[PDB]
């Protein structure tokens, strides 16, 4: 290691932030330190180090004298060992300057020890490290590397593609799409994104719009973290490992605000009789965590109108005052979902990802729907104030939107189906569905505006003891937004061949819905003719 | 195509952007028209003229048949007669010397310059009758005389129609403009309705399906449904119809034949005919494309109809006996 990572990353942040000589020594020594008396200490954090001072080579004679003596230690030095011989094996390369003869052979031996990789194997290495490291900007030299082989080997994505249509849910071209699309978003708010998100869109017109035969986006999750969850079997359990790992990410930034109050909640969580569980449990586990966190070892104030929607291009105000409003109040009762306050002032993200926690933790403990009746007025005093005509930013809707999916997903405490977890609030979902609309979520959309219906026809039913016109006039008299038209404009933007028809496509009436089948159906001399008159 | 010399190609594509329907995007094309080239030939002028006439863009500013019938139009807009029949005899001496000047010796030159001089002599009659004041009487004798004429005018070319159907609708739609709130203003407005329904059945049968949805949307923008569908419900369909848009179609006249059937209540013999045009209709339809056995759709649609123009000719009028006979 933990201060050995501690000390790299502050170093690396100081040569990022551009004594140069002086850091160059002391990374030297601690690396040097680190291959000496261990043979997995720089098994993981080596590559951010590595693809850092690449494009340093363009300074000073001293700098670049020493970039080339750290390069040349590591690639010469080092490749004998046998827990780095992955690890070097596993690296963008550097096609920079022409004076990197000898890394260009020394990686291409190791690379190339098997043979010649051909673009199903780059695409595959590709992706092995793009998942391995979380840094878009060390990678841009992988991205040019594979701009390359896309451009000179065109003619070998036809049998690839021709070999995946029995399995076109596991699309290779398309787990790169979206692996280069998780990249670029991450790397949306990070400096030099100009140059990246410039590489990842040449990446993305070297290839054409190809038709993937699929509509679903899946994202890849790393199986650690995953696994770790699967075996966690209590929620307490979940929310304290999602937090500490949150910490650990958080923790080593360049700000010192942040990483004090990062490490003051590490502290405070694992001095706690839950952090004692959780070592518990996660003492059987292989994960390098434990190394790193070895060492450290009640409605008043809630019911506020202005307080839930004061956006005014102030979306991290609000996040953070209803943050602060949640947790200052009795609803709050696990010490980790009380002890975050000091870090979480400060991390505009916490705020976000842990908004649903914090609700879903108060939720468990209300009684007689106390705060659920509340929270399920106020959520959706959100929404309408969202759907008035008032120009609130995206980043609210989508983080509201992340809170209902999240609570989607948690099982009720009374006995009941997933038709009644979806509906954990007193809420309905054709407005939300909008929302989703709004936010361009139309599978999201879809779904709620089922979850609405279903409901809708519940409450008849029960009532008693109903056709798609019907629901539209009864949600148009009523909140005001037409289902129909809702789903007709889903089923339009989702691309699917044949959804509109279902929802009145050539058997409605209305100049809308006429000029969207003739749109559909290619019937421009038509669609001409009814726009105009 | 560039190689057709701008002379007449500005002209063709006039006609075609007339022809298709479009009026709105001619306007404005004829505005740029107007923008890139300063200085304007008589045809194009002639055109420009003609479609200020007919879209009623009356914001527009010897001369041409179409500018005196422009003109004419706005004084009798402006409750102006001398200019208006100063501007018609200008308009029928220049037609005829025009037409007399010629060799002729064709018998379809002759058509074009007959439906000009019948439109200036329609525009006659409208003036006579606006002249001081408008009656039920007058414009129902007004209405009968047309559609006679309209009836001898079976055999005639539609691109000698077109315009005196444009005119009519031109002229119907100032009436309704400058008509003060009565029962005067209903009647006008099931004249204008009338009209344009008969409108859609003469541009129907010519292999046309622009104006008569033109015509539709005109009807939709003054009457409006009710509890009891009209009659151009049924032309909306028919019209659709001959669009190939049969789902359409069928399904706008099944839900007109479940609003009949549940709220008849014998209101009207016209409703009584018009519910038996539709069951035919819908028979035929269903008979020609075959989404069903003829079992169901026989009995459902053709003896329904069959009883329902046979239970009520007590009065044995032609409008009922030939859609009996039709039936
Ligand atoms: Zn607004």
């Amino acid at each position: 290691a933990f201060v050995l990572r501690d000390v790299i990353y502050t170093l690396i942040h100081y040569i990022n932030q551009r004594s140069f000589s002086l850091c160059c020594d002391l990374l030297s020594q601690v690396c040097q330190t680190a291959v000496t008396y261990c043979k997995d200490a720089l098994e993981n954090h080596l590559h951010v180090i590595v693809g850092t001072l690449i494009p340093l080579v363009y300074e000073q004679v001293e700098v670049q004298k020493q970039v080339l003596d750290l390069l040349k230690y590591l690639v010469i030095d080092n490749k004998d060992n046998e827990n780095l011989y992955i690890t070097i094996k596993l690296l963008d390369p550097f096609p920079d300057h022409v004076v990197f003869k000898d890394l260009r052979i020394t990686q291409q031996k190791i690379k190339y020890s098997r043979g010649p990789f051909s673009l199903l194997e780059e695409i595959n290495h590709f992706l092995s490290v793009s998942v391995y490291d979380a840094l878009p900007l060390t990678r841009l030299e992988g991205l040019k590397d594979l701009r390359r082989q896309l451009e000179l080997h065109k003619d070998q994505m036809v049998d690839i593609m021709r070999a995946s249509q029995d399995n076109p849910q596991d699309g290779i071209m398309v787990k790169l799409v979206v692996n280069l699309l998780q990249l670029s978003k991450m790397a949306i708010n990070h400096t030099g994104e100009k140059e990246v998100l410039e590489a990842v869109g040449s990446c993305l017109g070297e290839v054409g719009p190809i038709d993937f035969s699929t509509i679903a986006i899946q994202h890849s999750k790393d199986a650690s973290y995953t696994k770790a969850l699967k075996l966690f079997e209590d929620k307490e359990l979940q929310w304290t490992f999602i937090m500490l790992t949150y910490l650990n990410n958080t923790l080593v930034e360049d700000c010192v605000k942040v990483r004090s109050a990062a490490v003051t909640c590490l502290k405070n969580i694992l001095a706690t009789k839950t952090g004692h569980s959780f070592w518990e449990i996660y003492k059987m586990t292989t994960d390098p965590m434990l190394a790193y966190l070895q060492p450290f070892r009640p409605f008043e104030g809630l019911d506020d109108i202005n307080l839930w929607i004061p956006l005014s291009e102030n979306h991290d105000i609000w996040i953070k005052t209803l943050t602060c409003a949640f947790l200052d109040s009795g609803g709050t009762k696990c010490e980790i979902l009380q002890l975050l306050k000091p870090m979480c002032e400060v991390k505009t993200d916490f705020c976000q990802t842990v908004l649903p926690y914090l609700i879903h933790d108060i939720l468990l403990q209300d009684t007689n729907e106390s705060w659920r009746n509340l929270l399920s007025t106020h959520v959706q005093g959100f929404f309408t104030s969202c759907l008035r005509h008032c120009c609130l930013d995206k980043k609210s809707q989508r983080t509201m939107l992340a809170v209902v999916d999240y609570m989607r997903r948690q099982k009720r405490p009374s006995s009941g189906t997933i038709f009644n977890d979806a509906f954990w609030l007193d809420l309905n979902y054709l407005e939300v569905a909008k929302v989703a609309q709004s936010c361009a979520a139309h599978f999201t959309a879809l779904l709620y505006a089922e979850i609405y219906a279903d409901k809708k026809s519940m409450d008849d039913q029960e009532k008693r003891s109903t056709t798609i016109s019907s629901l539209s006039e009864k949600s148009k008299e009523e909140t005001g937004i037409s289902l129909q038209d809702l789903l007709l404009e889903i089923y339009r933007s989702i691309g699917e061949p044949d959804s509109l028809y279902g929802c009145g496509g050539g058997k409605m009436l209305q100049p809308i819905t006429r000029l969207r089948t003739y749109e559909h159906e290619a019937m421009w001399g038509k669609a001409l003719v009814t726009y105009d008159l | 195509e560039t190689a057709i010399p701008s002379s007449t190609r500005q002209a063709g594509i006039i006609q075609a952007l007339q022809n298709l329907g479009l009026c709105h995007i001619l306007s404005v094309y004829l505005k740029g028209l107007d923008y890139e080239n300063k200085d304007w030939c008589p045809e194009l002028e002639e055109l420009h003229y003609q479609a200020a006439w007919r879209n009623m863009q009356w914001d527009h500013c010897g001369t041409s048949y179409h500018e005196s019938l422009y003109n004419a139009l706005q004084s009798l807009r402006d409750r102006e007669f001398s200019t208006f029949y100063e501007s018609l005899k200008y308009a029928r001496v220049k037609e005829v010397e025009e037409m007399c000047k010629r060799s002729l010796e064709s018998v379809y030159s002759l058509y074009p310059t007959l439906s000009r001089l019948q439109a200036i002599g329609e525009l006659e009659s409208i003036g006579e009758l606006f002249s001081r004041s408008v009656t039920h009487r007058q414009l129902s004798e007004v209405y009968i005389k047309w559609q006679k004429h309209s009836q001898l005018l079976k055999d005639s070319d539609f691109s000698f129609q077109e315009p005196i159907m444009a005119l009519r609708t031109v002229i119907l739609e100032i009436l309704m403009e400058k008509e003060m709130d009565n029962s005067q203003r209903e009647c006008i407005k099931d004249i204008l309705t009338k009209h344009l329904v008969e409108l859609s059945i003469l541009a129907r049968t010519f292999k046309n399906t622009q104006l008569p949805e033109r015509a539709i949307f005109q009807i939709k923008q003054y009457n409006s449904v009710s509890c009891g569908v009209s009659e151009w419900q049924l032309e909306e369909a028919q019209v659709f119809w001959a669009k190939k848009e049969q789902s359409l179609a069928l399904s706008i006249l099944k839900q007109m034949i479940k609003k009949l059937d549940a709220s008849c209540a014998a209101n009207n013999p016209s409703l009584k005919l018009t519910y038996t045009e539709c069951l035919r209709v819908c028979g035929n339809w269903l008979a020609e494309t075959c989404l069903e056995n003829p079992a169901v759709i026989m009995q459902t649609y053709l003896e329904k109809a069959v009883e329902v123009a046979g239970n009520y000719d007590g009065e044995s009028s032609d409008e009922l006996r030939n859609g009996k006979m039709k039936a």
